[PDB]
């Protein structure tokens, strides 16, 4: 949905090929026709308010852990998470943890207000399979 | 030594290196220290001279109270009021 604003269809065409299989759990899925629609249209405007109102929400330090971690520190994550980032001892400015709490805090209602996008109910917690993987014996129905 | 031609922090005193705290109070102490050496530079001359003339007028009434005429006995009279205060 939020790739397909503003640019052309032949971007469009290259990106639904890249993004209907998915490989999960040694079996291939394809989505059948996904369309934009003004449901896919709020859900995107639900999505880029509250990552808008948590970039304005980031306080002095969270945003520079990783730019000040980075120097120092060698790992294949945080090196394949580095790559994703633009390029461009030192002090804290003011640390106040009275004002981290209320900063994390309102950030967690932010973060939940973008995860319940794709975290839609759980309906079934599975206690036990059949073997042949035919039925499973589940709980939380309803 | 001189209390009339204020310089007030011809050079920088901040630092990155410490607490905005600690800066904030350095730049606090400076001006308060400013304003003591100040002030009492200037009540000390003012306790100075006021010293000064109250000594230079007692002496000079007892010096002119041997001589009596009219001259004499007006310039003690006008000798004679308080210098204590300023005005």
């Amino acid at each position: 949905g939020l790739f397909s604003l503003d640019r052309s269809y032949e971007e469009v065409k290259a990106a639904v090929q890249q993004l209907q299989t998915i490989t999960f759990r040694d079996a291939t899925f394809t989505i059948p026709d996904p369309v934009i629609d003004q449901h896919l249209l709020i859900d995107m405007k639900t999505a880029c308010l509250s990552m808008s109102m948590v970039a304005n929400l980031a306080s002095e330090l969270t945003m520079t852990y990783v730019r000040k971690l980075a120097l120092e520190d060698s790992s294949m994550l945080l090196v394949k998470c580095q790559e994703l980032l633009m390029r461009l001892p030192a002090r804290p400015q003011h640390v106040s943890p009275d004002d981290e709490i209320a900063r994390l805090s309102a950030l967690f209602v932010m973060l939940r207000q973008l995860d319940d996008l794709i975290r839609e109910q759980v309906v079934f917690t599975v206690c036990d399979v059949s073997p042949d993987n035919k039925s499973a014996t589940c709980i939380f129905k309803g | 030594r001189n209390m009339f031609c204020v310089k007030p922090l011809d050079l920088n005193l901040d630092r990155h290196a410490n607490t905005a705290l600690v800066n904030a109070v350095n730049k606090l102490v400076y001006t308060g220290r400013l304003i003591m050496n100040v002030r009492r530079s200037w009540e000390e001359l003012e306790r100075k001279c006021l010293a000064r003339i109250q000594e230079r007028c007692k002496l000079l009434v007892k010096e002119l109270r041997m001589c009596l005429s009219f001259d004499s006995n007006y310039c003690r009279n006008i000798l004679k009021h308080a210098v204590e205060n300023g005005d």
